[PDB]
């Protein structure tokens, strides 16, 4: 119907953030201390609160490990504490609500400007606050042009501190506690203009909430010897002496400080590279032991059903067979050392999926770097030839830097077969001959090759009619052309 | 400060794992 | 999931009753092995909506009785309601409709009522 | 008269089929997913009668299956204006009691929507008819199964509990152990 | 650095069929290809006006002689070419803008002969 | 697996989660030598010639 | 909160789409239909109802802008004032009879009407709320409209069979403060030093407006001249007791004379202050108790910053006076304004807990209304004709005992919320006050 | 992962009846590697706006 | 939908290839199989014998996003030649 056709990031739902609540301070202890054992405790560590160890009872989720989306829970603190982020925006744009008045940004004016920023995109509401930086609360409250000037506050950047004395300005500074004003009546005011996204009240630091246990990896040794996590936000529990309650505010915002604020891979394998030219043009070849490397779709149909079965039977040390094969009922079963099975029922036991070897084109692709062209990782065939190199027509070196040293090579594997018919008919016989970046072949008699063929062409050169032997490596020769 | 973020590109599409839509992609029956 | 109009029919009552049988004789022909593992409870309302509507008197004859209820009571203001009500109970007698049942005497005055009466009693049990 | 309903839902059509037979296929496959308990309100095992069209058909990007969506329309049973039905006593329990007309299965009954007089004996669990009609004390004792002609209200599908309630005691004709 | 910055920075161009590419809000960045509508895919030999000459040399129709001096019956080809691909048209701005040089083409070919 | 606190009591060495020391790659070594190096603390090493005599092929 | 508040109040009183706009236009100020129809997402002809309901009932204020299309914007104290339109029409039938009831009834619901409308639609409509006849006429009606004019309450609108009127809030908020610090007066002394706090305010209602810290002196020779009709307190007994009153730790009035008549001056701050100690005293006392109203007593010439002597006042071990002091500044019950804006935001939250608490008493049960209804028909249809008690009796099963008991529960929770909502608005009332007089 | 999420009350939770917020309107089933959802979870402690919407694939 | 008159007498590579996949998906989970069902006899090369089918009878529709749907017929066009 439909995936994903427009997403951004993510935040806590309040509602389902605070369903899913199962403890926020149990006591002063946690991963179930006091009972010199450890069963499952306590509550919020556990069950679940997000899915950290090998089975719980999963929330909105199930089961264990993947599949258990990060679960919500309430675990609220109610440290006092208050909005750095806008302490240092209080800081820098001296007091931009022009407390503790909150009174109307503009006020005719002058409408013009009210309908540009009206219709016009957005990331732009800042030159409103830009205009009101310096002239909030220094200017004639209940005026025109603007309406702020109340009440003589401007904020002083003594570190994360908000002073807000009763300014001249220049004139009117204290030194512990006087002169000064609460982030509350900054919340009350709220109670660049947007309460629909923009709303710094709901940000207050007094209802914090976490993010789930599926961030975090508990390393449980089996062996009770270290637990350690990362970071997080729900750490402050071990606050609660502090828990029980202008520069408190300070100090509170500090020690929250300390922790509130600051296609990869698939299906590969790497080797070595020393390559044939008995590999016809499109074909390639991989070592062996790379069909020792498994679990592919291979979906069962109709008319394969026999063919799959023929290698089903094999199992875990043969080439040509099949090995952890997907079952009909989603619980696949292996043929490696647990094998001992391969009765195979003919056409049910694994009437949905399969899964085989590399028998033939199955593609593969190869890796270089730096990939100069986008042909330096192209689409090519398979059938298998030992001898764990990356072997392949050697005139098509060019385009990937094959160099000799010996030094590795990386191959992937395509376990999917839907743009792979795709892939594999379109830049499989037209990418490698011609590039549009240059319009000239990468493709090409490498070295020898061409003084060999050199040597053929000089007019010295004449042979025999017994010298029909090198004539039948080319056209009396491997696969596909053996006509006359 | 609830400012919006600009890498909704398509490069992001790579490591947000989604259809591409241009051109051929966005198919409409 | 979705749906739209939840209110998309005024039709033949006793002709819906038929179809509902209908409906019952077709599901059960599902029962081939390759679609029986998937769904079969369809068969179960069937068979439930069958056994209630063998409770009612509302059998043993055709949706022409719905016709009759029809042109018998809209001629003569009768609200959909009403009529909708005389149908799902398939009137045994006359006179049930008159005071066995009610909400089916005055507006018609308790005049040409009398003719649907007499059709109760000529086709219904 | 039994309402229709415009459905708009996803069609899962397997490739099984893409060139075979489809209207019937298609109907097989609106009948997969809109079972009895919980798909939508209105909605339990239902049916169609009639096409109205056919939309998008599409498979996927590249994936198996398809994306066909519906315009349908489903045989509900809303509960109408108390169409009169012969109401069968399903059950029994202290809050209230059990009854089936064909619509849904649960249908609580409290206890004053029985006869007047008549009340629970939970000492036998019984809803007991006190028929305190002709001045005497005539205990009409009939267990789960009393025939009383319901006609219902309205139809339930969100809580804990499809759950009905057909409201009784006509004043046109009393005697609830009839009617 | 500045590899992975053009890829970073270059990917939304796009082909659409009206032979113009198109952005993220569809805004137009081109209406041909330079004309021609040609991308260097398919840059045969000198394009193709010189190579292909061979290629019809290797392949030869042997019946035919200079008797009628044949540059007019050349110019008669001439007319069939102006009829045979006006018969053109598709997707198209891609061969009217070269057919009169085509024609220019054939015709100094029929003056050297 | 005993708690260093006063936890539990049982763990007196039935806890143990033993811990493999296994591993190697696609062919068969062949272990040389054996050493039982303690340093003056007991924190037994095991050094270990676990030879590998890959002799060449395609690709060396 | 404060506009949550706001939120509830306008779904109590006139609908949905009022209440979004009204909200809407308190978060963003200025804003035209056009720009309020596509922020909200709302047709343009429920932007305009809605928005001429707001000036009807005088909520929105608009001005004309530059470029010539109207814009719009909404006042969270304006819309808070939705709280006092009962305490409004109350306070009407407490000063002036019924007539002035209606009056201010239809210029704060019905809105803007001429002195023909709203003089002939009251008249007209409170005939019948007397015996069968009496001729009651449309010219007393505007006498009683130019008197009630003329004491401020109720202005006729400027202009930017007429002509529309509306009422004047400020004089309602004055009188508000009048009887509040008569109410004050009284309750902390006797009744006479309450009658001559009134005494002084008698002449100082349209001169003063509802955020003054001090009203004007009055001397006592006028004072004898215009002696109390109630109190026929002498020169000598009204002088002294003034005088005594300014010599007064209350100093509810207080002199400033020197030479005379006698400069008598109500201090309208330090009562406002007395006052909002007292309200967060009685909130002690129901929530943290009475001993911590003590402490509070005790502490009123005492810390904050530094914290060496509170432990004098506890009378109890350090410790715990150490956790007092602790919770006494996490509470932020010391910055006078700061603190006393968050009590203002304490009570905006208690009385939106409140106002949603009666919207479930009012609305969770709305499965009655129509029951209800339908049975006091059938009671009207029965009492005149066919009083037989059967019906009664078959009511009555309908009614059963547990229905009739839970609807007299659920009224009488409307009324404690009611009355707890009420409360809590003369609360805000003094905290709003404060607010637009602490402000220099 | 097809997992299920979205913006009206719909969070990283169950497809056909969510413990988060069943309200059977807003099941999404959406591809998405969880990658993107260690950033929601990493971003839900340092706040930023959270657009989750959806579109039709069909005409 | 006769809004077909802007793509030359031939579908693109991209395309054509991409409905070869499709109908490799197809040929792939049951059958729609086709003018020879299995004649092709082989053993696990899905995608390598519906390549090999030069009458495809399905439908594509290619667009643009300020027009409208451009359809096609496979058959009534030229191939990847």
């Amino acid at each position: 119907a439909k995936k994903i056709s427009h997403i951004c990031f993510g935040m806590k739902s309040p509602e389902e953030m605070r369903q899913q609540a199962h403890i926020q301070v149990v006591s002063k202890n946690l991963y179930s201390q006091d009972n010199q054992h450890a069963p499952l405790l306590y509550g919020v560590l556990d069950h679940r609160m997000g899915t950290s160890e090998k089975d719980r009872p999963c929330e909105t989720c199930g089961k264990n490990l993947a599949d258990c989306l990060g679960h919500y829970g309430y675990i609220d603190l109610e440290l006092p504490c208050f909005h750095v982020g806008y302490f240092r925006a209080v800081i820098g744009i001296l007091q931009m609500i022009c407390k503790t008045c909150c009174h109307i940004m503009l006020s005719q004016e002058e409408k013009k400007q009210f309908l540009d920023y009206l219709k016009r995109p957005g990331l732009t509401y800042l030159q409103k606050r830009g205009l009101k930086k310096k002239i909030s609360d220094k200017c004639r409250k209940k005026n025109i042009c603007h309406h702020c000037g109340a009440f003589n506050g401007t904020v002083k950047k003594c570190g994360l501190l908000k002073i807000i004395h009763e300014k001249y300005k220049t004139n009117k500074k204290v030194v512990r506690a006087q002169e000064n004003l609460n982030p509350l009546v900054v919340l009350n005011l709220f109670k660049l203009m947007n309460p629909e996204a923009g709303k710094p009240s709901d940000l207050i630091l007094t209802r914090l909430l976490v993010p789930p246990l599926c961030i975090r990896p508990s390393v449980v040794s089996d062996l009770k010897s270290g637990t350690n996590e990362d970071d997080l936000t729900m750490k402050l529990t071990e606050i609660i002496f502090l828990n029980d309650v202008m520069e408190d505010w300070d100090f509170l915002q500090l020690q929250c400080a300390l922790y509130i604020n600051s296609k990869r891979v698939d299906f590969s394998g790497r080797t070595v590279i020393s390559p044939d030219p008995n590999l016809r043009i499109d074909e390639v070849a991989v070592p062996v032991h790379v069909a020792k490397i498994l679990t592919f779709p291979e979906k069962v149909n109709k008319a394969n059903i026999n063919f799959l079965r023929k290698l089903v039977q094999n199992g875990p040390e043969v080439h040509p067979g099949a090995n952890f094969i997907q079952q009909r009922h989603t619980q696949m079963k292996r043929f490696l050392k647990y094998g001992n099975r391969e009765k195979m029922a003919q056409e049910l036991k694994y009437g949905d999926i399969v899964e085989r070897h590399l028998i033939d084109g199955d593609v593969v692709l190869f890796n270089r770097q730096p990939s100069l062209h986008k042909l330096s990782i192209m689409a090519h065939l398979a059938r298998v030839k030992p001898h764990r190199t990356f072997r392949f027509n050697e005139c098509v070196c060019t385009p990937y830097n094959a160099d000799f040293d010996g030094d590795e090579m990386n191959l992937h594997l395509p376990q999917t077969e839907e743009a792979k018919a795709e892939a594999l008919v379109l830049m499989g016989t037209k990418a490698n001959l011609v590039t549009p970046r240059n319009g000239e072949p990468l493709i090409a008699a490498i070295q020898d090759f061409l003084t060999g063929a050199y040597l053929l062409t000089l007019k010295d050169t004449f042979f025999d009619r017994a010298k029909a032997c090198q004539i039948i490596a080319s056209i009396l020769v491997g696969k596909d052309e053996k006509i006359k | 400060f609830g400012q919006k973020d600009s890498v909704c590109g398509v490069s992001e599409c790579i490591i947000m794992g989604i259809p591409m839509n241009i051109g051929t992609g966005l198919f409409k029956l | 999931m979705e749906v739209k109009d939840a209110n998309s029919a005024l039709l033949s009552n006793y002709e819906v009753f038929q179809l509902l049988t209908d409906l019952k004789e077709q599901r059960k022909e599902s029962g081939k092995n390759k679609h029986s593992s998937g769904q079969q409870n369809l068969n179960t309302i069937t068979y439930e909506t069958l056994k209630y509507i063998s409770k009612t008197p509302c059998r043993h004859q055709s949706p022409e009785i719905v016709r009759e209820f029809l042109t018998a009571l809209k001629s003569h203001k009768l609200t959909k309601a009403e009529k909708l009500q005389l149908l799902n109970h398939r009137p045994v007698t006359a006179v049930e409709i008159q005071l066995m049942v009610e909400e089916s005497e005055e507006r018609l005055t308790e005049e040409q009522i009398e003719a649907l009466l007499h059709t109760v009693t000529s086709i219904l049990p | 008269m039994f309402v229709l309903v415009e459905m708009v839902d996803t069609v899962r059509i397997p490739p099984w089929q893409f060139e075979r037979k489809l209207n019937d296929s298609i109907a097989e496959e609106l009948n997969k997913k809109l079972a009895n308990k919980v798909v939508y309100n209105v909605g339990l095992c239902i049916c169609l009668f009639d096409i109205t069209k056919l939309e998008d058909a599409y498979v996927f990007p590249g994936d198996g299956a398809s994306h066909t969506k519906v315009h349908f329309r489903c045989v509900v049973f809303h509960p109408f204006l108390d169409e009169i039905l012969i109401g069968k006593i399903k059950g029994c329990s202290p809050e209230g009691v059990h009854v089936s007309l064909g619509f849904f299965d649960d249908i609580l009954i409290p206890p004053e929507s029985l006869q007047q007089p008549a009340k629970f004996d939970e000492a036998e669990q019984v809803w007991v008819w006190e028929y305190e009609t002709e001045e005497g004390a005539h205990d009409l004792y009939m267990d789960t199964g009393e025939e009383i002609r319901f006609r219902v209200v309205d139809e339930s599908f969100v809580d804990t509990s499809y759950t009905l309630v057909g409201s009784i005691s006509e004043p046109g004709l009393g005697l609830l152990s009839w009617w | 650095y500045m590899q992975r910055r053009l890829v970073k920075s270059l990917e939304d161009l796009c082909s659409q069929y009206d032979l113009t590419v198109r952005s993220s809000t569809g805004d137009i960045i081109q209406f041909i290809y330079g004309g021609d509508g040609l991308d260097p895919a398919a840059m045969e030999g000198k394009l193709e006006f010189k190579r292909v000459l061979d290629n019809i040399k290797a392949v030869f129709p042997c019946p035919s002689e200079p008797a009628l001096s044949k540059n007019e019956l050349i110019l008669t080809t001439e007319s069939i070419m102006k009829k045979s691909e006006f018969l053109c048209c598709q997707d198209s701005f891609l061969q009217e803008i070269k057919k009169f040089i085509k024609g220019v083409s054939e015709k100094i070919k029929k003056t050297r002969d | 697996t005993q708690i260093p606190l006063e936890g539990s009591n049982v763990p007196q060495q039935p806890q143990y989660k033993d811990v493999p020391i296994t591993y190697k790659g696609a062919t068969d070594s062949y272990i040389e030598k054996v050493m039982i190096s303690s340093n003056a603390e007991d924190a037994f090493l095991i050094k270990m010639l676990l030879r590998q005599t890959r002799r060449p092929e395609i690709g060396d | 909160a404060e506009i949550k508040l706001c939120s509830l109040l306008l779904q109590e009183h006139f609908g949905e789409i009022v209440e979004k706009i009204g909200v809407h236009l308190i978060r963003t100020g200025s804003q035209p239909l056009r720009v309020i129809a596509h922020d909200t997402g709302t047709s343009l002809d429920q932007v305009k109802k809605a928005l001429c309901v707001l000036v009807q009932h005088n909520l929105v204020s608009y001005q004309v802008h530059k470029r010539g299309v109207v814009e719009y914007e909404a006042q969270c104290s304006r819309v808070l004032r939705m709280l006092r339109y009962p305490r409004y029409i109350y306070t009407t039938k407490t000063l002036y009879s019924d007539t002035g009831e209606l009056i201010v009834e239809e210029l704060l619901l019905n809105g803007k009407l001429t002195m023909s409308a709203v003089v002939k639609k009251v008249a007209d409509r409170l005939t019948e709320t007397m015996e069968d006849g009496k001729t009651m006429d449309y010219a007393e009606v505007s006498n009683t409209f130019v008197r009630l004019a003329d004491t401020h309450f109720v202005q006729r609108c400027p202009s930017v069979d007429g002509i529309y009127w509306q009422a004047n809030l400020d004089r309602f908020h004055q009188h508000f403060r009048d009887q509040a610090i008569v109410s004050a007066v009284a309750n902390r002394m006797d009744q006479t030093s309450s009658e001559i706090v009134r005494t002084m305010l008698r002449m100082s209602e349209i001169t003063t407006s509802s955020s003054a810290p001090f009203t004007q002196p009055l001397s006592s020779n006028e004072i004898f001249r215009s002696l109390p009709v109630g109190y026929n307190i002498s020169k000598q007994v009204l002088d002294q007791y003034l005088t005594l009153l300014a010599d007064d730790p209350l100093e509810f009035v207080g002199k400033s004379g020197d030479s005379g008549g006698g400069m008598y001056v109500i201090n309208l701050h330090k009562a406002l202050a007395s006052l909002a100690t007292a309200t967060l005293e009685s909130v002690v006392q129901e929530r943290f108790g009475s001993r911590c109203a003590r402490i509070f007593r005790l502490v009123l010439q005492k810390k904050h910053i530094e914290q060496k002597q509170v432990e004098d006042f506890a009378m109890i071990p350090a410790k715990e006076a150490k956790d007092m002091l602790y919770k006494m500044l996490s509470e932020n019950f010391v910055n006078i304004l700061s603190a006393a804006r968050m009590l203002l935001h304490r009570c905006y939250k208690s009385i939106a807990n409140l106002i949603e608490r009666r919207q479930f008493e009012t609305k969770e049960n709305k499965r009655l209304l129509e029951k209800s209804q339908r049975v006091e028909a059938i009671i009207a249809s029965m009492q005149a004709t066919g009083a037989e008690e059967a019906q009664l009796q078959e009511i009555e099963e309908m009614i059963t005992a547990p229905e009739r008991q839970q609807l007299e529960t659920l009224k009488r929770n409307v009324n404690k919320l009611d009355a707890s909502e009420i409360q809590v608005d003369e609360t805000i009332f003094l905290l709003e006050s404060y607010i637009e007089c602490t402000m220099k | 992962f097809e997992v299920d999420v979205c913006g009206q009350c719909g969070l990283l939770g169950y497809s056909g009846w969510c413990h988060y917020c069943k309200s059977s309107c807003h099941v999404s089933s959406l591809r998405i590697p969880y990658a993107c959802k260690l950033l929601f979870q990493e971003l839900q402690s340092m706040n930023i706006i959270p657009r989750l919407k959806l579109s039709k694939y069909n005409e | 939908a006769n809004q077909k008159r802007i793509t030359t007498p031939y579908m693109t590579k991209y395309e054509r290839a991409r409905v070869l996949g499709t109908r490799a998906l197809q040929i792939a989970m049951c059958a729609p199989v086709m003018v020879e069902l299995e004649g092709e006899t082989d053993p696990l090369l899905i995608a390598m014998k519906e390549l090999k089918a030069r009458k495809i009878p399905i439908i594509i529709r290619r667009y643009l996003p300020d027009g409208s749907y451009e359809d096609w017929g496979v058959d009534e066009l030229i191939i990847t030649d």
